[PDB]
This record gives C-alpha cells, structure tokens and sequence, in this order.
C-alpha cells in the first residue's frame, strides 16, 4: 500500500516486468502522449556493464536494423557517444530503439537482469564468468518481448518469451 | 618532386589527403562525426623534390603521387589550399602503401 | 563592425537553466521559424548555416534587462503541433 | 619487398600477425581472454622493400615472409586489413626467428 | 647567398617576411587583429650563403629570394631592419614553396 | 649465427642462460630464494647472425656459444623456450668472458 | 687483451683494483672506514681485447696491465673474483696514468 | 635452516630502552665473554667475527616474553672491574 492521492481507495495491479526507471533520452518519444515510448515485439539488449564505445553498441543496432524491429537497451548506462548515434538514427530515419538504465540498485540488479533475460528469453551481457562480449551477439542472443512501454520514470516489459520451463526452474531456485 | 596548385614541399615532405569520413556503417547504421577519429587511409597529392640529406647527391622521394597509403597517427602538418585542408607528412613517416 | 560601419547585430544569452532552457530555445526556434544550433542529436554545426536556417521575426526590442521577439514566422501548423505536445 | 591484400610496408617495416590466443591450458584447464596478454610468437605476412637508410644502395629486409618470430613487447603499429588486425614492426625490432 | 639592407644570414638561414594580416573576411565582414594569428604565407627577402655543414664543399640554399613559401609555426627568429620586423628561419624548416 | 630449439636471434643478440641459484652457502648454511638476486654468471646457448650495422659487410658476433660470461645487471630481455626461461642480451652488453 | 683468473673483459673494458684504504694519517692519527671514500688511485689487473668500434680494424686498449692510474669517480662495475672485488671501467674513462 | 636441517639458533631483540639498553648489552657481552657488535667507537663489523669474538654461556632459556642466560664466561676479573666502575 502507498499513500493515496484521491478521495477514494484504489486497487492497482502492476503486471509485467515493470520498474521505476525511465527512458534516458527524450528523443525516443514516439507515443505522442505523456512522455512515452511504445514498442511492439521489440528486441532487447541486456548488459551488466555500461555501453560506452560505438563499436560496442553498433552491432546490436546492426542486427536490429537488419531484422527491422524496435530495440530496447537495458544496461548499466549509455555513453553520450552511443547516445549520439542513437539520437542520430532516431531523429532522422528512425531506427526504433530506446535506452534505459539498470533497475536493481546493487547486487540486486545482477539478479534482476538475469531474471529479466530469462523471462524475455536471451542472455545477460557484461558477465564476469562467461562475460558474453557485445561484439559477437546473435539473433537468438537478444531479449524478445511482446510489448514494451516506457515513461519518463518507469517502464514495463510484456510477453517475454523466456523458456517457461526455464523460468519455472528459476522460480523454484529463488523459492527454495 | 611534383607540385600542386601553386604549392610544393621541401626535400622530404609529402603532401597528401585523407579519404572520406565514413559516416554510415557497412550494413545499416550511420555514425556521427565526433567519433571515427581521422581516416588514416590517404592519397598522395604532391611530393617533395627529394632527400637532399643524402650525402653528395640528394635522395628522391619514393612514394609517388596518386598512391593510397597507410597514414601515421600524430606526425603531420595541417595545411590549407583553397580552403581544402591537406596533410603534409615526412617521407619516412608513411606506414604502408596500398599497392594494387 | 558595429562602432564603425555598423552591421546591425545584437547579442543576448539564453534564459538560463537546464532542461527548461533547452526546451525554451527549441520553442523560440520553432516560433520564429528556423533551427536551434549546438544540438546533441544532429548538432547543426554553425559553420554550415543557410538563409532558411535562421530565425526570422518582424521586430525585436532589447533592454538592458529584457528583450522581446514579436513576429516569428515559425510554421503556425508546426507551432500548433508543438502546443499540442506540451499541452498533452 | 613483398606485398599483401593491396598493402605494402615502407623501407624498414615488417607486417606480421600474432598466433592464436591460447585459451585452454596444456593439460585440462582453460583460461579467459582478459589474461594471457598478447601472444608474442608471430608469423610474418608482408615485408618492406628494404632499408634505404643504407648508404648509397639500400639494405634488404632480412626476415622473409612465412617465418615464425619472437615479437618484441611494445614497439608496433596495429593496422587493419579486411577487419583483420595485423601488427607492423620495424626490422631491427624483431627478437628471434623460429628457424626449423 | 644574397643580402639585404646591410644584412646577410649565415650558412643555413633564410630571412623572409610574412604577408599582410588579412583583416576583413572575403565576403563582407572584417576581423580584428588579436585574432588571425600570424600569416603563415611569406616571401623570402634574403638567403644565406649555403650549408657549410655539407662535407667538404658547402651546400647551397635552395629556396631563392622572391618566393612565396608556407612558413613553419614556431621555429624562427624575429629580427628588425629599419623597424621592419622580418623572420629568420632555417633552410630545412620551410614547409612549402608556392610555385607558379 | 647458430640457433637453438627452433629459435635464432637477430643481428646483435646473444641468447644465454644463467647458472643455478646457489641455495646453500659454501660451508654449512643454506639460503632462501627471495634473496640472492639473479646469478650473473651465465652460459651462451645461441648467438645471433652478426652485426649488420657494420658498414657494408656485417659484423660477426664475438662471444661464441658454450662460453661462461659475466652478465650485465639490466641488459637483455627474458624469453621462454619449452617453459625454460633464457635471457637474450645484446652483444655489446656482455661484461666479461670466463676464459679458461 | 690479457686475462685474469678465468676472466676477460670485452672490447673496451679495463678491470682494475683500488689501492688500500689509507686508515691512519701520515703523521700520527688514524682514520675510520666510513670516511675516506674510495681510494681513487688504482692498478690495472686485466685489459680488454681492444676497441672493435674502430672502423674496420679494431683499436687496441692503451693502458697496459700493471699501471697505476687515476680512477674516475662514478662510472664502473663492481665485479667479484674469488670474493675479491675489482672494478671494471671503460677505456675512455681512465683519467690519468701514474708514469714513473 | 631450522625447519630443515635443524641448526640450533634463537633470535631475541635487545632489552629496549635508550642508552640503558646499550650499557646493558655491553654488560651482557662482558658477562658472557665477547665483544658487542654494531658499536660506534670501534666498528666491529659482523663480516669479520671470530670464534673468540662470540658470547659463550653455559645455558640459555627463552620464553615468549623473557629469556635467561646462565654461566657467561666473561673474565671474572674483568666483570669485577666493570662492577667497580658502576659502583663508583
């Protein structure tokens, strides 16, 4: 429960994978609405580390543009230079993309991104143990979800195709 | 030594010109200008007379005009001709020659 | 160029802020009709400006402590769309 | 001086290429990539024309293409051909030749 | 080696003089003096005797008086003759010659 | 210029190997390994071709393989062959030759 | 080039040995060891082969063994033979020769 | 040399004071019979020590916080003269 704001009570159901963090650049605003970015069937990129170099960000956008589908970028943080590339390809021709930082604050974010990847179906990037360098990503290496919406101060993932048996096993892990 | 639009280097120099800036990627993405450094593949536009530093007779410059070369990184003088900036390097500084 | 021959010019800084200042400069450009310079995403370098790339207004008056733009020809449909954006 | 895919060094240079990265150990363990530095055993892919710095007649480059050499540590220029990074060293800089 | 108003350089030197300051722009604006640096296109007024550093016989200076050259940036001695400041460079330091 | 297990130095180099570590003392005490530095008496295992830097004809390396020499303190670079670390010094850097 | 107890310098060197430490004064006082520096008058014990750096033919070392010389101050290598520390200098470094 | 072959040795610092420790070491040397090392007046470098230059005692026992020397053969007349010195 939270401190209400209206005359009456309210029962809200936060469904999907949603979190308090908003889209970084206000150039992805394709909603024609209150600061939203709406994508349908978009790919996902999931890096545990930041995204600084243009060489790092470039192949993901290459794969996305080849498939011609919108892309979400859930990572630690976006370089101003890769951000500049993004805004360049967004203001003009308009490669459907969007940038958001990591939801979890600390150690929690590592588990949260792992769960997000396994929910959407894919693989976290920036790993320590295998480390999954961004230079060699693959069309089955991206997070895939039915629908994504981003506000300036939260975003939601919907229909992540993440191997329901696998997410089941993850659930069993965390429940034990 | 061969000259250019009222310009000629001196005894060691090689005036050349970088290629384009390579804005877009190969496949489907485009890159900004603040990135991508300075294109290190260049073409030679004019050549100095020759290395007079050679004992007695002077030494002719090897890389002939019209060649694609692998530029060095730091050494070089930015000169302007007709508001077209060219780069003047030293003959010993050129890395590779794109022979073909 | 002003004391002698007298190229009619005038210099004023921006309103002064962060995000609101950028949005206000954008709105000023779209109101007068033109394009903001110093952008991040396209960045519109000043070296290559164009006669249709300038802000154009009927009259401008500057005091020591405020200034006024009057007749910005800024694509009334476009400024309308901007208004709809900020109102939503 | 022998060339490569539209490339040729200049007067002293030796374009070569390191060997593989040596991920796993000999016996049964495997190593990551952030370790293991850069493999210092390399093979020469292209060779410069020759040392023109020799008085009068120029000096031919000794290490011929197709040789396994013991690279130096720091000196060297990272060049790219077809997105294949090769290293251009100087003829006096090569340490050893794996003769066999 | 040719001289000037009771002046003559020594063995390597080239006394020259920058061109004008380029106050106004090309089209319609005028620039101040604190900007615009120092005009790097110059004309040679006097020339040294020649490079005695050449073994045995000395080496004559190449760039002859009356030439428009591309000055270097830093190297150079500001000398005064009749309160007319000229710049004395070294023969190896001249970048380009405006041949035409 | 004589070689080793698929190795050969280049033009100046002398691959050699230090002697043992000298753990125990002469009389009756034994010393640890963190002390005792690096044994500066060594034997030459392979020798470079020769000093090509000599004008015209190149210069043969003097110290022949199989000699005990007085190593310099910092000269030479570590190298590995078969996991056996040898030290490649420069011909001018060897201090003394243990002739007997 | 003359040798010592299974030792021989290389091409420029002169192994020598300082004289005693000069504990007592001349008249009646005695000095400690922490003072009195290092006795700079020495005798040459072994001599290098000769200066090969001389063009073509090598250059013989001048100071012959058995001479009293005025040592330099800093340049020198402390070498040990039979736990007898000798100092190896360079032929150009010897200051004076005590001829008599 | 202790964990291996088994040289018999033991290490103990000085008593720990200022000039008093120096005097006590001198007295210890003259008691056991030997020469203190590290002196200022006469250097007595450790490199050249001699079998009659060592302290010799009948028995020694060391705890973690103190030690005892027993039967130092230190020229009983000499230690007597030392005693006379310190008593005067």
């Amino acid at each position: 429960v939270k401190d209400g704001k209206t005359l009456n009570d309210e029962l809200e159901i936060i469904e999907g994978m949603k979190f308090d963090r908003g889209y970084i650049s206000p150039y992805f605003i394709n909603t024609s609405k209150g600061q939203k970015c709406e994508f349908q069937d978009a790919y996902v990129l999931l890096s545990e580390k930041k995204i600084s170099s243009i060489q790092s960000i470039v192949p993901a956008l290459e794969i996305a543009n080849a498939h011609r589908k919108p892309l979400v970028i859930i990572a630690e943080d976006v370089d101003g230079e890769a951000l500049s590339t993004l805004v360049l390809n967004r203001l003009k021709v308009g490669l459907q993309v969007v940038a958001v930082k990591a939801p979890g604050f600390g150690d929690n974010r590592k588990n949260q991104l792992k769960d997000m990847a396994i929910a959407t179906g894919g693989a976290v990037f920036g790993e320590e143990g295998l480390t999954l360098n961004l230079e060699d990503v693959q069309p089955h290496d991206l997070g895939k979800v039915g629908e994504v919406i981003v506000t300036k101060d939260d975003a939601m993932l919907l229909k992540g195709k993440g191997d329901k048996a696998q997410i089941e096993k993850r659930i069993q892990e965390i429940i034990e | 030594g061969q000259a250019f639009r009222k310009f000629l280097p001196l005894f060691d120099r090689v005036l050349v010109e970088r290629s384009a800036a390579e804005t877009v990627t190969k496949g489907g993405i485009m890159l900004p200008e603040k990135s991508q450094g300075k294109v290190l593949q260049a073409t030679v536009v004019a050549v100095g007379s020759g290395s007079k530093g050679k004992g007695g007779e002077i030494q002719p410059v090897s890389v002939k005009v019209g060649d694609k070369v692998l530029l060095p990184e730091y050494g070089g003088t930015k000169v302007v001709l007709d508001d077209k900036d060219y780069f003047l390097f030293r003959d010993g500084d050129i890395l590779g020659k794109y022979v073909d």
